[PDB]
């Protein structure tokens, strides 16, 4: 008789239906008989669409379901911090409660177009490719977007991992991987020493659909909770596509009208409300920023299709990694020319911006003319010095697993490239060359390393060319 | 009795149950305002808008915003008419959204303001004007290689890096100076960060006082993405047709107004046309471009910027949008890079108006002439790259030299550079411009330098800066 | 068969080896019977639970502190489609690929597994060691540069080509065709006994045809046969 | 020396001309390319719409 | 009383259905009670579907629909010549009312095999391409295809110029148009003249959609009286594929299956019963002709797509314009390899011939 | 039909022959339209000799089509098609412009065409 109970009429495939609940707001959460929850999509006019956040086969028709009174929210804290959470906010690693003493909604208004600020800080990952060809800005979103077996993850792990010194918060999310493969990583993070200032949220492959299309809005209402008490937060999304699919599946099994490729109308819409809420807030909001990093899979490299296309058109740049290129020897995989970034210039210091532009410039030359490696192989004015400056820069660009760089090193690094002293160099001996250029630099070059690092600018040409030549008259040509 | 009731709740789509015979009209806005009754409630700001009368009388309404906390059973209201944003000198140097409520921290508009419907009927045959005319934008690109017609629709392609927003402001500057028409700006699909940069820019710039601005942000439903568009025509029909005007209108992005249309139609469940589009693309394309045209007491002239889907000229949206053009713009990140800041691709860049029946048989020579040497010209690049200069003919030697004059004496110092250069902008008439092209290809000019035409106005101009240099 | 392996697994901590046949059928199943459940269709007519129900088994299929069960799996790809939905949902829960190719099958080439596109997260130079992995790194860029120059010599034949890239060229050959190998269920096959190789004289035999010490050897000497002494004895067999 | 430059002219002209034929090849398959892909997005979604009202 | 009087049950995208209405015969005209127009489309057990021809915002559940007992009719006469008109006849122009004082079917049967004769009169058009080259005979069928901006709009104003001297009225059909480039077309056509024996019918892309698809019916069905008084019709259709877009929209709105690119099974069906009705009669008939010259709008030259090859198959020849060749100084681009006038010849004088 | 009990030997042959020379021809386009005949072999170029003689004599002049252009139509006997498709794949024509076999009749209308222009 009341309106704060139901009684279930269909159950099947994580979903069930409700009679009664007159009163249930949209988006509620609810709770079963045995004890499992539920979140409340669809009002009808004579039952409830529930899906459901927990092992459904305990529930049989006719069995009682219950209001709670509250719209679906995550524990937020600092307690949170080196935790293994699923996105209800229950720990999974087996170390006790998180005691948390607060909570904020799934869902939350994005910051209004006066409370921003423009992106004028550098985020360092660490990998050279990305802080001199695609900066990019605390605050802003970069979507990293690629096929299969390319180095995403690796490329996510090392972006954390160089956020040691700096002053974020980082949060990895989840979504529909392996819980070895989230181990694993959580493992490696752990080795690294980054799981002091790191949360991790997971939704495996195992779990309920809604667990997955809920994920990236905990990840992103834990972090909006530093963010406005002013400090700075990144926050990656593994997968997107698979958050998608799972909303997809959902909105199927409520039959819901289906689109292009059987998804939903409000595909983007959800995308562009979980993208939105990354923003450089305004000195008068707090000095605090949250900055995105989602993740795409295309299939063999189709970017036109419908998810990819979709995030695309929300975020501020992309980062292309090419299975062929992977396999050329170009472990980071970063296919220069494809991607772009907005943000250029206003997320670089000084000293990486005032090389930045002749590092592009010379690798633009060398993509081009690549059918000219074999055709006139004999000397030739111009041509050949393009070809030898292009695959030095090639070779410079190369990186190891989990070896985050210094700026203040990739700018030494960059300059001596650009500037010509790496012309006499062959080309095998590249990479020897780097490692013991910054071997050397910690020890003999600390003044320029200390200058650029407070000044965040070029040290002097001439005091600079004098380390670079007693450099080389060190090392050795192989 | 005119009070409706939430009866049923599908994400952005919302059912209302109204008493018999008082149902509201398509298109009419509804209004919910719910004061959280107990600790199981929450606050609701919610507008909806008319879609489809069920039967039953049921109405399906789309929502202009999020709809979660919404309760079968709370008070719906109507208002008896459209959306109705405020017109006249009070939307000049503010932000809106959709609603027509302000965005910025400036206060809001008072009630006792006029208010207009957004959906109206397009203006009839004999309101309409009877000769084409030309309108006078004051750079030399436009002006001469793609004249613009009052009343007419450009499309504007290009991306990032090429000034797409410098030209915007030196377009607003000049037709606000010269003419005397006030600029709206809709951005559709707009992201926040880029919009609040614009703003900045503007406000920087000075042309924030003379232009409104309204957003249709990334984030919200596609219902109102899709109705922004026509709050900033409602906007710009104001002035149009009560103080005579000559009005400029932007779209940020037309091709996010499609496909918001096309989400809509999914959301209310509709047979997919096209390859996924809404079956009404036409209809809705149409009823949004012939409210742009020139009447008899004045004109609205559009730039629409155009995203085109893979790179497919055919795709059904690009197809659909392309049959209102009269003119096309396209920015070149080569021409950026050599220096020329007006970005304008001059072979690229094509028009309707480009014909001796309305611009002049002098100025139709002028321009053709201009855009053979500039294909002559193009023509010789790669022989020049492998041979050298000195290896070319006669003729060929004429021809680079000349071009190379023409390029860069195509570009032009902009007002809305001058708080970067110091030097101040220019406003060139189409006579004058033909002018000194047409003196240009006499070869009057051969022997100056060629860096004085860089970012000179007249043909004056860049006699007096070789005479300055030496 | 999951359930009872995992009995194995759990009651008396074995090591249990758990083949399965083409997973594709369990999906192709699934949606054969979606339909008539009553459920809307999806993508390319697969079911909306396709992911979940993949993963709700394969998930079950892992190692715990009472023991490990490792796992082959078959997998067909439609009309050698890798973008088809199920192929595409099975990647994220594996952690060794191997790539199967009918170009190379059509060219002789067995087992056929492409030398590329196959992955593994075990390839690491603290896992196999340093020397093994500059080794397959070696063999797989010189396989792509390979690649490379055969559109090159498809329009300019291979007179044109340098003395560096020629010397790559004929060292890929003989690198692609030692690949292949002779196996014991083959044998009703071709007539030929199969080969059982220890990955050291992989190893070893790799390097050494990379290092050049049988590059006077014949190209067709390499086809089929397992040890790097065989190859030898064959191209005595042959002439050289 | 005649007989030289004559063969390196007509490696030149003819490499030219297969350029062009190239250019003009890909342009065509390219709008056949374009063509394939609307049809073919255009029957999935037809058979998904087809198959979801037909319950 | 539901004999003659319904009630709106529902209310969409330019549909509606009403309850009552128990004597209507389909096809039949209703009339709203705010005086929009509708058709009769399907009558069903208990509902009848009509489709509005005109602004539907103004139409609600419960309002009253009433019967006029005419089937689909617009009205004719020697009126209506020099005048713009909609679809369903009323006047746009602002000149005032139009004095008509009969009116015919919009769907009405084609004339019959033995009505017919062979076409044997040139119809001149001024354009020494298309007379030299693809020459059109009074009663033909001819077909100008060709991309977007390539003067099909220019050629069929120069047609219709040239007729001042010969006894030829004129229809011009202008169907999903920009109204600026409508007005701009009727100064044209003012400024030389042409008035003095033109009919102007215009449906805008603003329109709903079942004006436009109604607007070629309207012109053929106005210049088949004069066809049937003796005298030679000729009539311009501006975009069939626009027509085609607007039907197709139509019969998604109705739910109905759809085919290859997404058309409807009829859609040939659509256009041949349009095109049939130009023919060149015979003289127990009283020798009247009418000319039709429908236009096609391609995507990048492609003349194998569906609605091209649907209006190939009906037409008696195309006049094909080229988009790269109009870019090359010859304004008049006529491919001459894909152009024919499969009954021209006959129907060209003897000098022209030689 | 097309079967040698039912045709006749030497129209079979004759038919199969003419069918390969196509299919050669066919299979040849793609490296044509590239780079064209150059860098065809000899017996290749051969091939594309003979076989678009054959295509253009597969042309013919109809009855009806007398009102389209003013040639009058033509009928061939079956005897006097295969004995002039075998003439063509003989190489008795190979010295004729290809331009000569196009909407004709018998054989014999071939060799008369080229008198009236060059030979
Ligand atoms: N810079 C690098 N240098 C060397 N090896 C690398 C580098 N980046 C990635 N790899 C290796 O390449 C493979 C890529 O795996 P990774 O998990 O990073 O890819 P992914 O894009 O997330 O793909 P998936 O999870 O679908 O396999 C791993 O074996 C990783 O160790
Ligand atoms: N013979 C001609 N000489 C000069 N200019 C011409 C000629 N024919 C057409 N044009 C011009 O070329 C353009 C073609 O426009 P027109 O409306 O005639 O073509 P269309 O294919 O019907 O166009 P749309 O797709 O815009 O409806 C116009 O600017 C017209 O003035
Ligand atoms: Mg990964
Ligand atoms: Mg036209």
């Amino acid at each position: 008789q009341v309106s704060d109970v139901g009684t279930v009429i269909q159950v099947g495939d994580g979903i069930a239906r409700a009679h009664g609940l007159d009163n249930v707001m949209s988006g509620e959460l609810v709770e079963f008989a045995n004890g499992v929850m539920g979140m409340a999509l669809n009002l009808e006019e004579n039952n409830v669409g529930i899906v459901i956040l927990g092992p459904y086969t305990g529930i049989k028709e006719g069995d009682e379901v219950r209001r709670t009174g509250r719209i679906m929210e995550v524990p937020v804290g600092e307690a949170l911090i080196g935790r293994v959470v699923n996105p209800l906010g229950q720990p999974v690693d087996g170390l006790g409660p998180v005691e948390t003493t607060e909570t904020r909604p799934i869902e939350s208004p994005a910051p209004g177009v006066m409370d921003r600020r423009s992106v004028h800080e550098p985020l360092q990952t660490g990998i050279k490719a990305i802080d001199a060809l695609v900066p990019i800005g605390r605050g802003q979103r970069e979507l990293i977007i690629g096929d299969r077996q390319t180095g995403k993850t690796s490329v996510a792990i090392d972006t954390i991992i160089n956020q040691k010194d700096q002053n974020m918060i980082s949060i990895y999310v989840a979504i529909g991987q392996k819980e070895s493969t989230v181990r694993t990583v959580v493992e490696t993070l752990r080795k690294h020493g980054a799981l002091d200032y790191t949360i991790v949220v997971t939704a495996s492959a195992s779990q309920p659909a809604p667990l997955l299309f809920l994920a990236p809005y905990a990840g992103v209402a834990m972090g909006e909770y530093f963010m406005y008490k002013g400090k700075h937060v990144l926050v990656v999304y593994d997968d997107l596509s698979k958050q998608a699919a799972a909303y997809r599946e959902l909105s199927l099994l409520l039959r819901r009208p289906p689109g292009r490729e059987a998804y939903p109308g409000d595909i983007f819409y959800l995308h562009s409300r979980l993208l939105e809420r990354a923003a450089k807030l305004s000195d008068a909001k707090g000095g605090g920023s949250l900055t995105a990093l989602p993740f795409v899979e295309t299939q063999a490299g189709d970017i036109s299709a419908y998810i990819p296309t979709n995030v695309i058109s929300i975020t501020d740049g992309q980062i292309f990694l090419q299975s062929d290129l992977f396999f050329s020897g170009v472990r980071p995989a970063i296919n220069a020319g494809l991607s772009v970034s907005r943000v250029g210039g206003a997320a670089q210091i000084k000293a990486m911006k005032k090389v930045a532009g002749t590092l592009r410039l010379d690798l633009a030359a060398y993509r081009e003319l690549e059918a000219f490696a074999q055709f006139g192989s004999d000397l030739d004015k111009a041509t050949q010095a393009k070809l030898a400056r292009g695959a030095r820069t090639v070779e410079v660009l190369k990186q190891d697993l989990h070896q985050p760089i210094p700026v203040e090193k990739q700018v030494l690094i960059i300059y001596a490239l650009t500037r010509g002293f790496l012309d006499d160099i062959p080309v095998e001996d590249v990479r020897r060359f780097e490692k013991e250029f910054y071997l050397f630099l910690d020890q003999n070059g600390q003044h320029l390393l200390e200058h650029i690092r407070t000044t965040k600018d070029l040290p002097n040409e001439d005091d600079l060319n004098k380390a670079i030549e007693a450099f080389k008259k060190t090392f050795v040509v192989s | 009795m005119t009070r409706g009731r939430v009866i049923q709740v599908m994400g952005p789509v919302v059912d209302v149950k109204f008493e018999n015979g008082h149902l509201p009209a398509i298109y009419n806005a509804l209004k919910i305002q719910h004061k959280a009754r107990n600790e199981n409630e929450v606050d609701i700001d919610l507008t909806l808008e008319v879609a489809l009368h069920l039967g039953d009388d049921t109405v399906r309404t789309i929502a202009m915003a999020s709809t979660d906390g919404l309760i079968r059973g709370m008070e719906v209201i109507d208002t008896g008419a459209p959306i109705s944003v405020p017109v006249g000198e009070v939307t000049l140097g503010r932000v809106f959204n959709v609603l027509g409520e302000p965005i910025d921290l400036e206060g809001d508009i008072p009630a006792d303001a006029r208010r207009d419907p957004i959906h109206r009927p397009a203006p009839k045959f004999e309101e309409l004007a009877t000769e084409v005319e030309i309108l006078e934008t004051g750079i030399k690109v436009v002006d001469l290689l793609a004249p613009y017609i009052k009343g007419g629709k450009i499309g504007l392609f290009g991306g990032a890096g090429v000034g797409k927003t410098v030209l915007i402001q030196e377009l607003i500057h000049n037709i606000a100076q010269e003419h005397g028409g006030i600029s709206v700006f809709a951005g559709v699909g707009e992201r926040t960060r880029e919009g609040n940069d614009l703003y900045h820019e503007m406000k920087d710039s000075g042309v924030i006082s003379k232009t409104a601005m309204v957003f249709g942000q990334m984030n919200e439903p596609p219902g109102a993405r899709m109705r922004v568009a026509l709050t900033g025509l409602t906007m710009a029909e104001y002035f149009r047709d009560e103080q005579g005007q000559d009005v400029l209108l932007f779209i940020d992005n037309i091709f996010r107004f499609t496909q918001a249309g096309s989400e809509v139609s999914a959301l209310l469940g509709r047979m997919p046309s096209a390859v996924g589009y809404q079956p009404t693309l036409a209809t809705e394309m149409g009823q949004l471009q012939e409210r742009i045209t020139s009447t008899a007491k004045g004109s609205i002239t559009s730039i629409q910027a155009i995203y085109v889907p893979a790179d497919d000229y055919t795709d059904p949206a690009p197809a659909t949008t392309f049959s209102h053009l009269d003119a096309t713009t396209n920015l070149e990140r080569k021409l950026a890079e050599m220096g020329i800041y007006p970005a304008v691709d001059p072979l690229a860049s094509t028009s309707r108006a480009l014909a001796p029946e309305i611009v002049g048989e002098e100025h139709y020579q002028v321009a053709r002439k201009v855009q053979q040497t500039l294909q002559r010209y193009k023509e010789l690049q790669d022989i020049i790259a492998i041979l050298g200069m000195d290896e070319l003919s006669d003729e060929d030697k004429l021809v680079v030299h000349r071009a190379r004059r023409i390029q860069f004496f195509l570009s032009q110092n902009f007002h809305v550079a001058e708080q970067f250069t110091g030097q101040p902008g220019s406003y060139v008439p189409v006579k004058e411009t033909v002018r000194g092209f047409k003196e240009i290809l006499e070869g009057k000019y051969d022997h100056l330098p060629e860096d004085a035409f860089r970012l000179v106005g007249r043909i004056e101009e860049v006699v007096e800066k070789a005479k300055a240099m030496g | 068969g999951l359930t009872m392996a995992e009995y194995f697994r759990d009651e008396q901590g074995q090591d249990v080896l758990l083949f399965i046949d083409n997973i594709f059928r369990f999906t192709q199943a699934g949606s054969e019977v979606s339909a008539l459940l009553g459920r809307m269709p999806s993508a390319v007519g697969y079911q909306p639970t396709l992911a979940t129900e993949m993963g709700q088994l394969q998930e079950r299929i892992t190692s715990t502190a009472k023991g490990s069960i490792t796992s082959i799996q078959a997998i067909y790809v439609p009309a050698d489609d890798y973008t088809d939905p199920a192929p595409a949902t099975t990647f994220s829960h594996l952690d060794a690929t191997t790539n199967l190719e009918r170009k190379l099958a059509e060219m002789g080439i067995y087992p056929a597994v492409d030398p590329l596109a196959s992955t593994s997260r075990a390839l690491a130079p603290e896992i196999v060691g340093e020397e093994h992995y500059q080794v397959a790194r070696k063999v797989q860029q010189t396989l792509q540069r390979y690649k490379e120059l055969q559109d090159i010599i498809a329009i300019l034949g291979m007179d044109e080509l340098s003395d560096e890239d020629k010397l790559v060229v004929h060292r890929a050959r003989r690198i692609q065709f030692f690949l292949s190998q002779n196996f014991h269920v083959a044998e009703q096959f071709t007539g030929q006994p199969g080969s059982y190789v220890p990955v050291k004289e992989t190893v070893r035999g790799f390097k050494e045809i990379l290092e050049g010490k049988y590059d006077h050897l014949p190209e067709d000497a390499f086809r089929l046969v397992g040890r790097i002494e065989e190859v030898v004895e064959k191209a005595k067999a042959m002439g050289v | 020396l005649d007989a030289k430059a004559s063969e390196h002219a007509a490696r030149m002209t003819a490499m030219k001309n297969a350029t062009d034929n190239a250019n003009e090849l890909i342009r065509t398959l390219t709008l056949s390319y374009n063509r394939a892909r609307q049809a073919a997005i255009t029957q999935e979604i037809t058979e998904i719409v087809a198959g979801a009202n037909a319950l």
